[PDB]
């Protein structure tokens, strides 16, 4: 099962997320819908055969979710399609297109072998911007940590590095948090002995794909 | 339909048997298991209340009738340490999330000025960073003045580091440029288990 | 003493040689002529385990069909994902008729004469057939027509209630006549006429039956939520013209005791371009044929799937599709056991 890259819209848009299957009889199989909302659980969103396409959406997201089959003599072939429009703040996970995978013909139409890579969805008011970088200078008696702080940034994720390589110690680069501005921050600090100060070099490496914004952060002590 | 998965979180060591529960509202059924490593999309376990499914080792053994259920661990993998999710047709449970046990560990409590250069954006962040600590039960304070904030403070605690299973955590305080310098001493009481006494790293504003 | 097993039954009707029509011409060389004399042994002390969709007559009947279908009905041109097929395509008398399943030597069809009985639990009141009963393989969607009522009250029969991705059949108890009709001259144009009198008097004992298997609380109906057009309608062949009737009107209701001009209608439409149950595509038919089209056929059973979520009431919207599920309508007091 594979879908497509992974995609970002604003708020109140739509969504469409493709599922190619093969390896199976798609006529006589299901194609079930699951989202995973970050501490909510998995959420079944609804199923579509592929003979005449028959559909059974949950009631808690009705007039926003619509499933479409797509076909083609290796039958086997095809793509099941996801539509989800009326896009809110808290839509955003990871959404899985899963299926009964090649076992058992006692396997019920909800034991889900098959699960596509999955699909990460991010939807908010904010846009593409470079992040700032603010250096977190080590305080002053024996093995101190020093750091940087890649802060305001839009979407996820990105790369931190230190000295370009060759320094993956005791560095620990914390999982982002959404700010109240809508910007993701996220804080990257290495352990480093107090007797290597002022003798050796320390860079940060922050990397920003999505707005191709590069930056080479140096942290001094105070 | 409610499925109730109880603790939520095990601590287990690597090796020791691990017990999961389902206790669902409404029985004369079976129930699923699925398994979900962080960076790896969710995989079943068991279905029909205790079926395995292909490629899966003998150590996940399901059981279970009426309302109650569990998925118990024979000898836990240093693997089998992700969150484990139960299924009944269209519903599923929050899940649970297999820990590795280990000894108390002490937190190394680092405190961060902010730079003059991020006082030029008109804002300042002072960070926590007591890395390195178990279990993953912190009480960051931020103290300012002798002053206790609440509501302007965000933390972010890393995943069990596998070569020690140790977390780190990193509490941020953003406060503006005009609030910054009205102030002077800046604390960070910390209360882990790890000795009786709260440890607080503070700084004085200037140096 | 005996055991669930599968064999190859074969087929009996009353095919006529003089007739033209497509089912009287598949049914006099696959089929025999039906038995004057059939015995029934009634047989009571003894239980038996019925299971009407892990049932080999069904998928044995759906193979026949199927065969009656690919035998006759050749549309003008049939597309294969990729290529074409294009043949003749002249208009034919289609009207299903009664169809009995046999078994062999060495064979037994086993019925359940239990009235309330749905077709999963077991049977006190059994008999011991040779044949089946009078069975029309009407091929349609949503609403089951020329099919058998319920004993006394209505039945409903469905795999697991509990799962929602699993077809519900309704066995109703009192019919309901449908007066379809394509007038000559507005050629696509076509009515389907239904007595809403009755209906909303027969569709809340449908779900007062249902209500008593969903803890006490309010069901309501709506059109289905998407698919193809054969399933998103009312899909059956009347008359070799295959019909697709819209019912907005029809699961445009709601249940306490009962809730919902003239009788309710039906508008329907004509397609030349329709996709096959065979499962081999879509196809192009012949242009509609001149005169009064008329299919006066009686509503014996809904086809329905539970629409689930996070619900307290619960949603029911037609749709069958699987023409497999018709046959079980039918085919649920009915098993294939090996003697001794
Ligand atoms: C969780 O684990 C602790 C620690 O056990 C140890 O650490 C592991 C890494 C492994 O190396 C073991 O051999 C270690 O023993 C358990 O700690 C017990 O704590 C009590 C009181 O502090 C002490 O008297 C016991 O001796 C400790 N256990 C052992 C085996 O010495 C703790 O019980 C474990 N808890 C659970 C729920 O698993
Ligand atoms: C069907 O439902 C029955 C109870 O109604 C239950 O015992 C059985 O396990 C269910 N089967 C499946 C495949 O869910
Ligand atoms: C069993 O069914 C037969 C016919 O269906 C009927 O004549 C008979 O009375 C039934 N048995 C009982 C005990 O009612
Ligand atoms: C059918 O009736 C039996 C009674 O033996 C019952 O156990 C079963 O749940 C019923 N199934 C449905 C779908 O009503
Ligand atoms: C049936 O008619 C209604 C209007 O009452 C329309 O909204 C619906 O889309 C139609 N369904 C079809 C054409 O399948
Ligand atoms: C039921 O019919 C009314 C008008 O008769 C219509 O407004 C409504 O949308 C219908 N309900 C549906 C289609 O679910
Ligand atoms: C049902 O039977 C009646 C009378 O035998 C017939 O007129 C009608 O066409 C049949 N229904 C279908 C769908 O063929």
């Amino acid at each position: 099962l594979v879908e497509s890259g992974s995609a970002m819209r604003k708020p109140g848009s739509s969504v469409k997320i493709s599922c190619r299957a093969s390896g199976f009889n798609f006529r006589e199989y299901s194609i079930h819908w699951v989202r995973l909302i970050p501490g909510r659980g998995l959420e079944w969103m609804g199923w579509i055969k592929g003979m005449w396409g028959a559909v059974n959406y949950a009631r808690q997201l009705q007039g926003r979710v619509s499933m479409t089959r797509q076909l083609s003599d290796d039958p086997d072939w095809g793509v099941a399609y996801l539509d989800f429009s009326g896009l809110t703040s808290g839509d955003t996970g990871e959404y899985f297109c899963v299926r009964k995978g090649p076992s058992c013909p006692h396997c019920g139409d909800f034991h889900w072998q098959h699960w596509g890579q999955g699909t990460l969805v991010v939807v908010s008011t904010a846009s593409t911007k470079g992040p700032s970088v603010f250096p977190l200078a080590p305080s002053s008696g024996g093995t101190a940590a020093l750091g940087c702080l890649v802060k305001d940034y839009f979407p996820e994720p990105v790369t931190v590095s230190w000295n370009s390589g060759a320094l993956t110690s005791g560095v620990h680069t914390f999982p982002a948090v959404l700010q109240s501005s809508g910007l993701y921050s996220l804080s990257s600090v290495v352990t480093v002995p107090s007797s290597s100060l002022g003798t050796q070099t320390y860079i940060c490496n922050v990397n920003h794909k999505p707005s191709n914004t590069k930056v080479d952060k140096k942290v001094e002590p105070k | 339909i409610v499925l109730t998965q109880s603790p939520g979180t095990l601590s287990v060591s690597p090796g020791e048997r691990a017990t999961l529960f389902c206790k669902a509202s409404q029985g004369g059924n079976s129930l699923s298991w699925y398994q979900k490593r962080r960076g790896q999309p969710p995989r079943l376990l068991i279905y029909d209340t205790s079926r395995r499914a292909s490629g899966i080792p003998d150590r996940f053994v399901g059981s279970g009738s009426g309302t109650d259920f569990s998925l118990t661990i024979t000898k836990v993998d240093r693997d089998d340490f992700a969150l484990y999710f139960c299924q009944q047709f269209e519903f599923f449970g929050l899940g649970t999330a297999l820990e590795i046990n280990r000894t108390v560990a002490a937190p190394s409590v680092f405190i961060f000025p902010p730079s003059d250069e991020q006082l030029k954006s008109g804002t300042a962040s002072v960070v926590c960073l007591l890395n390195n600590f178990y279990p993953r039960e912190a009480k960051v304070q931020w103290k300012v003045d002798n002053a206790l904030q609440s509501g302007n403070s965000q933390e972010s605690v890393t995943e069990q580091d596998s070569k020690d299973s140790t977390y780190s955590l990193s509490s941020t305080l953003t406060l503006s440029k005009a609030d910054y310098e009205k102030h002077k001493v800046y604390a960070c009481e910390v209360t882990h288990q790890g000795l009786s006494s709260p440890v607080t790293k503070s700084f004085n504003r200037g140096e | 003493v005996w055991k669930d097993a599968d064999t190859t039954l074969f087929c009996a009707s009353d095919a006529k040689a003089h007739e033209t029509e497509v089912h009287n011409v598949w049914a006099t060389h696959a089929c025999v002529p039906t038995d004057p004399n059939p015995q029934e042994i009634h047989l009571e002390n003894v239980t038996e385990n019925f299971n009407m969709w892990k049932n080999n007559m069904v998928e044995q009947m759906q193979e026949d069909v199927i065969s009656l279908w690919d035998q006759s009905l050749q549309p003008c041109v049939k597309l294969t994902g990729g290529s074409v097929i294009k043949q003749a395509c002249p208009k034919i008398s289609f009207d299903p008729i009664p169809i009995h399943y046999c078994t062999p030597a060495g064979y037994v069809i086993l019925k359940c004469n239990d009235k309330n009985f749905n077709g999963t639990g077991p049977c006190k009141n059994v008999s011991s057939v040779q044949c089946t009963h009078g069975i029309k393989p009407v091929v349609s969607t949503q609403l089951l027509l020329n099919g058998s009522l319920a004993e006394e009250e209505i039945i409903i029969r469905s795999e697991n209630l509990t799962n929602n991705a699993k077809t519900i059949i309704v066995h109703l108890n009192k019919s309901v006549e449908i007066n379809c009709t394509r007038p000559s001259n507005d050629i696509r144009k076509a009515y389907c006429e239904i007595n809403g009198t009755k209906w909303n008097k027969v569709l809340k004992q449908v779900t007062e039956k249902l209500k008593e298997h969903f803890n006490n609380k309010t069901i309501i109906f709506q059109p289905p939520s998407g698919g193809d057009l054969e399933i998103t309608m009312h899909h059956f062949n009347c008359r070799g013209e295959f019909f697709y009737c819209n019912t907005t009107q029809l699961f445009n209701n709601t249940c306490i005791g009962n809730e919902t001009n003239g009788t309710i209608t039906l508008p329907c439409k004509i397609k030349q371009i329709i996709n096959m149950w065979q499962g081999t595509g879509q196809a192009m038919y012949a242009p509609p044929i001149d005169g009064k089209i008329n299919c006066v056929s009686n509503i014996t059973g809904i086809l329905l799937t539970r629409d689930g979520g996070a619900n307290s009431n619960e949603t029911f919207r037609p749709g069958g599709g699987n023409i497999k599920d018709n046959w079980r309508s039918e085919l649920y007091k009915y098993k294939v056991v090996q003697i001794e």
